[PDB]
């Protein structure tokens, strides 16, 4: 672990010891997402078992196009489909989902493994399976509901930003695929000025609630997406509106611990003093005088 | 002489000895896992072996502050006299358990009070090196020829301070009772006449004594 | 840990229990400083931290051309000035400073984390961050004051011969970028033959004392100078002269432990033999007959 020195944080670790980053002058990468271009051909999910080595299941039809219908050990993204009429005329919104590689990790957060869930300076948020205890805490700790378990090792997967390409200088294979140019990417700077070009042109189509999804709850993402309705995220299978880890997720894994720290070491005190000032209560502590 | 038990330690100075007892666990096998890196169990003794690093020095310090506490309370209690050469001088058999026999024993005896010399020699010892060699506050400011004797001796003084210790406490569970009256208090008057005559003589003539200054 | 099966030293392991190293048949390398040739360019500096990843702070002129001041967790190689007339004429000697890779490293001998530090098989000696614990021992066993603390994790750092690039075949890229060839790189058998040929053509340009720096006091360095003074090497900005490991370093991490290993066991048993022969000294062993 840590050969990169490039850490930035790492799962139940001490803030007093913190993870080696030395090598942390490095700029923040970004996937962006434009639905506005995208066709729902599911190039990117092919794309990604591919060249992830990993197989889902065949599964079933129930009425949608969405298939697999949901992220699974074996589906790193897949492409959710919606149809409506809330915005006055027929629309099918398509939108590819995954993991977001917060700037502030739920999942990290929530994870009591130390090592499990890391963050790497370019903004690539990983599982290092060596240390996972299959607990499951980080898939209530993320937002987005992306974390998923394999039965077969007890162990969490996700989208990995492909990390195994994007270290040696290569985007990830799904943006490589896409053929319509709905998913880019690059640095997160030139990412965000891409996509707010692509605002300002579907404004002009008359969207004029167009915007880019990069939410502030949690410190921004390294996968973005310009929406041609970004003030009704939810139309686009669910996506959260102003997402945020939950505060019973920060207090439980935040105040709670230092708390319980100071109730042991203080009850530890309290009854050694206690036992050491008062002494002992045997039958008789009269006739010893 | 008609009570089982005389206080022999006050509240205030078990609570200080149990305190330090406490620290020196974690700083002595802190210490011992940078000193024996193949006991790897003991990079735990701290939580993580970095976290060990961090902590062993604070631990140190408050050890040091609680034994000046004790310093200043039992110093005059131990001091050499002549009284301590027949002590010195039948080692041997004070260590088959005739020391009665073969000593003048006071309050505290001659061992006790090389002990007590030897650790607070030690830790002060301790306390000057391990500043020293403090990374990220202190050794900054010291000449790397001065860090790297500091290394040695605390190396050294740390383990002689574990060893004494070590002796310390099997004497503790050897000379039967000791440990009661660190922890309560008091100890039985024949454990007082056997142990430390001279010693309880004091306390029985100062008690009736004044008792009797008294005027009952 | 030891996946490329060459680690030939390791800090903090028993002698008896040595690390991973069958893959030992490989050439060793060196990088050799020809100060003579140098032109104080600081080109190195740059490069390295380009390649590396990091960047230091924006310093301050104090009054000299040196610039960090100092090595440090993110300046991993610096230039050294110094101007003289010790030798009769006003002379400007510039000198690369950075770990020389000691064959016998003081720094791995002063380490009490297992791992933290090793050496490979071609001489290169690195650190392995996963393992360090800040105590910063090493600072004070290496002869040549070469390692540094970085305050933001805690762990120290230094040139790491770029180990990236030479186990995969490429030079490192302060070599690479030298601008007039002053650091040369390659096997060290053939360094040592450039370095004498060198050495040869200063001494036939009045250098009656021009030597090679590959100090016997640790076993030889796998970076190497060439020095038109090798009789004061004090000049060269206090490179040391016969530099060593200290003798109280050897003593504290040599004879003092195996001494404290048997005073230990031979206490223990001592103290064992002694209560069971003897027996407790409670308040009556009399009447108990
Ligand atoms: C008088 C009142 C005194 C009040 C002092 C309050 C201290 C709070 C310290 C801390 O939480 O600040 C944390 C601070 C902030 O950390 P953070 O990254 O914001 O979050 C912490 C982690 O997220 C998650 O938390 P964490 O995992 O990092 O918890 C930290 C701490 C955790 O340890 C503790 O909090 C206390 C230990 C409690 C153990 C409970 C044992 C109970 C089990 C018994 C069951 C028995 C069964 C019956 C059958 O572990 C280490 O720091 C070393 C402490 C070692 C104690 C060794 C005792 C052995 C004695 C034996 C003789 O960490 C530290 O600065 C070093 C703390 C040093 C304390 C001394
Ligand atoms: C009668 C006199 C008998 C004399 C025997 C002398 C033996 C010296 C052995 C050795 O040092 O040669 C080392 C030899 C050479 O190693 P080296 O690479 O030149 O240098 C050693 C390392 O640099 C740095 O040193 P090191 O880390 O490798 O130290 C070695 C040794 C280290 O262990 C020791 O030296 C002795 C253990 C002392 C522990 C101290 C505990 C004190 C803490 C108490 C605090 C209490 C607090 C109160 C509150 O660890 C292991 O070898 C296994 C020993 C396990 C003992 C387990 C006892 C548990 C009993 C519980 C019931 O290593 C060995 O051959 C295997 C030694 C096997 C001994 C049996
Ligand atoms: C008086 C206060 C003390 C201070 C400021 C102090 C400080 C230090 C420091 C800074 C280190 C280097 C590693 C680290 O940063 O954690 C160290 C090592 C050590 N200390 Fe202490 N210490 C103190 C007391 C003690 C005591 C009382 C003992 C004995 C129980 C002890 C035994 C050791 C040992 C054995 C080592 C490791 C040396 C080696 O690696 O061979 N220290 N101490
Ligand atoms: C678990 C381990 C220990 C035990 C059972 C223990 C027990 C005792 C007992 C029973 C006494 C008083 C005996 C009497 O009344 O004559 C005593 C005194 C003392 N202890 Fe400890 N002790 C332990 C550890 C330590 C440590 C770690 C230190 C400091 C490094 C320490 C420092 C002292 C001092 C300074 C005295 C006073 C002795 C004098 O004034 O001569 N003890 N201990
Ligand atoms: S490959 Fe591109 S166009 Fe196709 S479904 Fe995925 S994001 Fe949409
Ligand atoms: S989307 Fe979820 S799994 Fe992905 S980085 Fe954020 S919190 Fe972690
Ligand atoms: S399941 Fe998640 S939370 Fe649990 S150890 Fe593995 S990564 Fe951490
Ligand atoms: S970035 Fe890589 S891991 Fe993530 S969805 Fe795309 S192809 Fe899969
Ligand atoms: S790059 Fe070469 S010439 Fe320039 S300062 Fe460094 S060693 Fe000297
Ligand atoms: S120069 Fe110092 S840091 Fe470098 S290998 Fe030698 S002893 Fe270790
Ligand atoms: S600071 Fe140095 S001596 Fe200490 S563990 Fe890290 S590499 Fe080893
Ligand atoms: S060899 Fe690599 S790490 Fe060392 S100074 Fe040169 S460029 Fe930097």
């Amino acid at each position: 672990a840590m050969e990169t020195q490039d850490i930035i944080k790492r799962s139940a670790t001490n803030s007093i010891t913190p993870p080696s980053q030395v090598r942390d002058y490095k700029a923040e990468v970004a996937k962006l997402i434009d639905v506005s271009t995208c066709i729902g051909c599911k190039a990117c999910q092919v794309a990604c078992s591919e060249w992830n080595d990993i197989r889902d299941e065949v599964g079933h039809c129930v009425g949608v196009y969405d298939n697999p219908a949901d992220l699974s050990a074996k589906s790193w993204t897949v492409m959710r489909f919606s149809e409506t009429e809330q915005n006055g005329k027929l629309e099918w919104l398509i939108r590819k989902d995954g993991c977001m590689h917060c700037e502030d990790p739920g999942c990290l957060k929530a994870c009591p493994s130390a090592g499990a869930i890391i963050q790497y300076a370019n903004g690539i948020v990983d599982f290092q399976s060596e240390n996972c205890i299959g607990c499951g805490y980080c898939i209530a700790g993320c937002p987005f509901n992306i974390p998923r378990l394999n039965k077969e090792d007890n162990r969490v997967y996700k989208c990995t930003l492909c990390v195994d390409r994007v270290s040696v200088g290569q985007e990830p294979a799904c943006v490589k695929t896409c053929p319509t140019g709905a998913i880019h990417f690059g640095t997160k700077k030139e990412m965000l000025e891409l996509a707010e070009q692509r605002v300002a042109k579907l404004k002009a189509r008359g969207y004029e609630h167009a915007g880019v999804y990069n939410p502030e709850g949690v410190g921004g993402t390294h996968v973005m997406y310009v929406l041609h309705h970004a003030d009704q995220p939810e139309l686009y299978h669910g996506l959260p509106k102003d997402p945020k880890i939950d505060t019973s997720v920060s207090l439980w894994k935040g105040a709670l611990k230092p708390l319980a720290a100071a109730g042991f070491i203080a009850t530890f005190a309290g009854l050694i003093f206690h036992y050491i000032g008062i002494g002992p209560n045997k039958e008789v502590d009269d006739d010893e005088e | 002489s008609k009570s089982k038990m005389i206080v022999r330690t006050k509240f205030i100075d078990r609570a200080c000895h149990w305190t330090v007892v406490i620290c020196f666990f974690l700083v002595a096998l802190s210490g011992i896992s940078f000193f024996f890196p193949t006991l790897q169990w003991l990079t735990q003794t701290f939580g993580t072996p970095q976290m060990g690093r961090i902590l062993h020095p604070f631990f140190g310090i408050a050890i040091f502050v609680a034994l000046m506490f004790m310093f200043v309370r039992f110093v005059h209690h131990n001091i050499p006299d002549k009284k301590d050469i027949p002590w010195l001088l039948n080692i041997v058999e004070v260590l088959k358990g005739n020391e009665h026999k073969v000593a003048d024993v006071g309050k505290y005896n001659a061992g006790q009070k090389m002990m007590f010399w030897s650790i607070m020699s030690m830790i002060f010892v301790l306390l000057v090196t391990g500043v020293i060699i403090w990374r990220p506050y202190f050794a900054q400011y010291f000449p790397m020829q001065v860090v790297r004797y500091s290394l040695l001796i605390h190396a050294a003084a740390g383990i002689i301070l574990i060893h004494a210790i070590l002796i310390h406490m099997y004497m503790a569970f050897w000379v039967k009772g000791s440990i009661k009256g660190m922890i309560e208090g008091k100890v039985s008057r024949r454990w007082a006449k056997k142990h430390h005559p001279r010693w309880y003589r004091e306390i029985e003539k100062a008690e009736a004594k004044k008792e009797s200054e008294e005027g009952i």
